[PDB]
């Protein structure tokens, strides 16, 4: 069938708490931004030959230029407040197992920190540990899988140590032969 | 009691 | 890229022209914190944290999309009718836990640079298809303006099942079967 896609996206960027906000939305026809608005730039801009009539038109009166420039503050510094009192303080604490060539599954976690350290014996194992990417659940949970790629010896413990902003000790987990 | 905004679109004027 | 501590999505505003469908949702970090039901006029929020502190009149939305709505309409003249090219879709199946047979667990679909935003996501066990415990998510917004989307089965592990998630998309030749192993 035949398509046609449009999407608006305003989007917030915050660094170091609400000290630097800044403002992007974003008018895209299929997947092509033709418009903008950038708090940092202050008017609309077009991206591409598409967005010059709306630009311009958007720019030329005053009440819409006015309303775009206190949505930093009317919508993404008011927003964050609630993010601070909510989503900022969500802390799942993350299940730690070891299962065999061996995999300390670390899941359902949130945030996205973490710190995973295999551990041979007394010594932090530094070369072979593959890690995949972070694994974004899609319920609001990361998981993430790392490998340590050596088993030679028996009689030799492996460690897998996980740090998380959710726990005030990091969770450690064992492994033998 | 805080309801959250969005960001309002500006309107095209082709018709 | 641009670099922040948290990137908001106080907008994802979507408006296509097949079979009249929009969305609008608010995400936070990757993830939406709700989305709003157009035809049931309703906000409905991603988790029980939000539904008892977080509040979104769900008109704001009905007035964007109609914006939207007005916008393609300018914007399809002015491009001379171009319409979106179809994507190819990646999909994986994973689940949310080690599997252990006799624990229950999830199994989780994603399908990625999905666009236009038209897909079909369906879980079938070993012959029949599978109907209960089965949830999606919202089309989730990527930053070169695909999108991705995500499906949950609830299933116990045993031994005598291999699960498959089937996606249909136009920039698919054929439909993908995804194949997911306990062992
Ligand atoms: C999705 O399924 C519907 C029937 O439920 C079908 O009409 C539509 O074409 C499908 N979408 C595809 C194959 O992209």
């Amino acid at each position: 069938p035949e398509d046609f896609v449009y999407q608006f996206k305003g989007m917030c960027y915050f660094t170091n708490g609400t000290e630097r906000v800044r403002l992007v939305t974003r008018y895209i026809y299929n997947r092509e931004e033709y418009a903008r608005f950038d708090s940092d730039v202050g008017v609309y801009r077009a991206v591409t030959p598409l967005g010059p009539p709306a630009a311009e038109y958007w720019n030329s009166q005053k009440e819409v230029l006015e309303r775009t420039r206190a949505e930093l503050d009317t919508v993404c510094r008011h927003n964050y407040q609630l993010e601070l009192r909510t989503t900022l303080q969500r802390r799942v604490e993350p299940t730690v197992t070891i299962s065999p060539l061996l995999v300390c599954s670390v899941t359902d976690f949130y945030p996205a920190q973490i710190k995973v350290r295999w551990f041979r014996n007394d010594q932090e194992e530094t070369t072979g540990v593959v890690s995949t990417p972070l694994i974004r659940n899609g319920d609001w949970t990361f998981q993430i899988l790392v490998m340590l790629e050596m088993t030679p010896q028996r009689g030799d413990v492996y460690t897998c140590h996980v740090e998380h902003p959710s726990l005030q000790n990091p969770i450690i987990v064992e492994w033998r032969a | 009691g805080q309801v959250e905004l969005g960001g309002g679109p500006g309107a095209e004027s082709c018709q | 890229d641009i670099v922040a501590d948290h990137v908001a999505s106080y907008g994802v505003n979507l408006y296509q022209s097949y079979g009249p469908s929009g969305q609008y949702s608010h995400e936070f970090d990757g993830d939406e914190e709700f989305y709003v039901d157009l035809e049931r006029k309703e906000t409905v929020w991603q988790l029980p944290l939000f539904r008892r502190f977080r509040r979104f009149d769900p008109q704001f939305a009905l007035t964007n999309i109609a914006v939207l709505k007005h916008n393609l309409n300018c914007v399809i003249k002015r491009s001379n009718s171009t319409a979106a090219t179809n994507e190819v879709p990646e999909v994986t199946v994973f689940s949310k836990s080690p599997v252990t047979l006799g624990q229950p667990n999830t199994l989780i679909c994603l399908v990625d640079n999905i666009f236009p935003p038209v897909v079909n996501i369906t879980w079938l066990s070993n012959g029949h298809s599978v109907t209960e415990g089965v949830s999606e998510t919202s089309f989730l917004s990527k930053s070169d303006h695909s999108f991705f989307k995500i499906s949950y089965l609830t299933f116990l592990p045993s031994a005598d099942e291999i699960y498959d998630c089937k996606v249909e998309h136009w920039g698919l030749d054929e439909p993908l079967l995804k194949h997911w192993e306990p062992e």
